[PDB]
C-alpha cells in the first residue's frame, strides 16, 4: 500500500501510512521508501557539487588543490608532487625510466640522445629529464 | 513503548556538544513518546524516570590520504546532576597498510531522573584535526527502557 508514492516522498507508519514530503535535509530516490535517507554533507576538504535535493543525493568534490580518491570520493589526496603520477586509487612515484616535473604533470619518458646523435651529460630521474650534450671529446 | 535512537548531525571534528537528528522519517532515528530533543541546548530529555540502557556509537573515516592520527574521545554528560559514559576511539597513522576506519561501542545501564537532560560532548586530540571526519549516519546515541511501567 505505501508503495504508490514516488521518489522524493516517504510514508510514515505513524501518521497513518500517508505520504509526506521529506524532512528539510533528506532525500528519497526510489519507490515506496519508509524513510528519507540523510543527505551527505560536504565539508572539510569536500566541496558540494550537487546540492541536497529530495530526489537525488548530494555529491562531493574536493577542495581546489586536491583531488578525489576512491569510489564515492571516500578520500582526498593532495595533488602529487614532481616525479609522481596519479595511479587512479593511489599516486605512484613516477615510473622507472620516465620523468615528470610539474604539479599535475604526467610522467613521460626521458629524451633520447641517441636519436639526436649526442650523449647523456646528466642522467635522468623521476623529478627531472635527461639533458643531452657532446661526449667527453676533450 | 519507551526507547529512542538519534543520529549525530555533526560531520567534522570540533570540540563541544553534538547536534542530532530527532525527526522520525530519517534513516536510522527513532523517537517515541516521553522523550523529546531540545534543539536549543542539543540535549534529549527523558520525562519518566527509571533505569535505561544507553548505547554509544562512533565511526570515523579518513578523508585525506596520508594524514591524521591521534585519539577522538566522546562523553555523555548528565545535565541536572562528571562523565556518565566514556568512549575513546583511536585514529591510526598513515602507513603502508591502509586503515581508513575506526569504530567504538559503549553501553551500560543508567538510572535517569525525571526530566533528565542527556547530551554528548566531543573532544578530540589529534595531530591533523582535519583528514578525519565522522561517518554520516554511523554515530548514534540510543536509549531504551528497562524499568517496567
Ligand atoms: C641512467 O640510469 C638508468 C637507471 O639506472 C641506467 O639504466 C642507465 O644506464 C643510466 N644511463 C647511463 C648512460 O648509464
Amino acid at each position: 500500500p505505501c508503495s504508490n508514492c514516488p521518489a522524493g516522498t516517504f510514508c510514515d507508519n505513524n501518521r497513518n501510512q500517508i505520504c509526506s514530503p521529506c524532512p528539510p535535509n533528506s532525500f528519497s530516490s526510489a519507490g515506496g521508501q519508509r524513510t528519507c535517507d540523510i543527505c551527505r554533507q560536504c565539508k572539510g576538504v569536500f566541496r558540494t557539487r550537487k546540492e541536497c535535493s529530495s530526489t537525488s543525493n548530494a555529491e562531493c568534490d574536493c577542495t581546489p588543490g586536491f583531488h578525489c580518491l576512491g569510489a564515492g570520493c571516500s578520500m582526498c589526496e593532495q595533488d602529487c608532487k614532481q616525479g609522481q603520477e596519479l595511479t587512479k586509487k593511489g599516486c605512484k612515484d613516477c615510473c622507472f625510466g620516465t620523468f615528470n616535473d610539474q604539479k599535475r604533470g604526467i610522467c613521460r619518458p626521458w629524451t633520447n640522445c641517441s636519436l639526436d646523435g649526442k650523449s647523456v651529460l646528466v642522467n635522468g630521474t623521476k623529478e627531472r629529464d635527461v639533458v643531452c650534450g657532446p661526449s667527453p671529446a676533450d | 513503548g519507551m526507547f529512542a535512537q538519534l543520529v549525530a548531525q555533526n560531520v567534522l571534528l570540533i570540540d563541544g556538544p553534538l547536534s542530532w537528528y530527532s525527526d522520525p522519517g530519517l534513516a536510522g532515528v527513532s523517537l517515541t513518546g516521553g522523550l523529546s530533543y531540545k534543539e536549543d541546548t542539543k540535549e534529549l530529555v527523558v520525562a519518566k524516570a527509571g533505569v535505561y540502557y544507553v548505547f554509544f556509537q562512533l565511526e570515523l573515516r579518513r578523508v585525506v590520504a596520508g594524514e591524521g592520527s591521534g585519539s577522538v574521545s566522546l562523553a555523555l554528560h548528565l545535565q541536572p546532576l562528571a562523565a556518565a559514559l566514556a568512549l575513546t576511539v583511536d585514529l591510526p597513522p598513515a602507513s603502508s597498510e591502509a586503515r581508513n576506519s575506526a569504530f567504538g561501542f559503549q553501553g551500560r545501564l543508567l538510572h535517569l531522573s525525571a526530566g533528565q537532560r542527556l547530551g554528548v560532548h566531543l573532544h578530540t586530540e589529534a595531530r591533523a584535526r582535519h583528514a578525519w571526519q565522522l561517518t554520516q549516519g554511523a554515530t548514534v546515541l540510543g536509549l531504551f527502557r528497562v524499568t517496567p511501567e
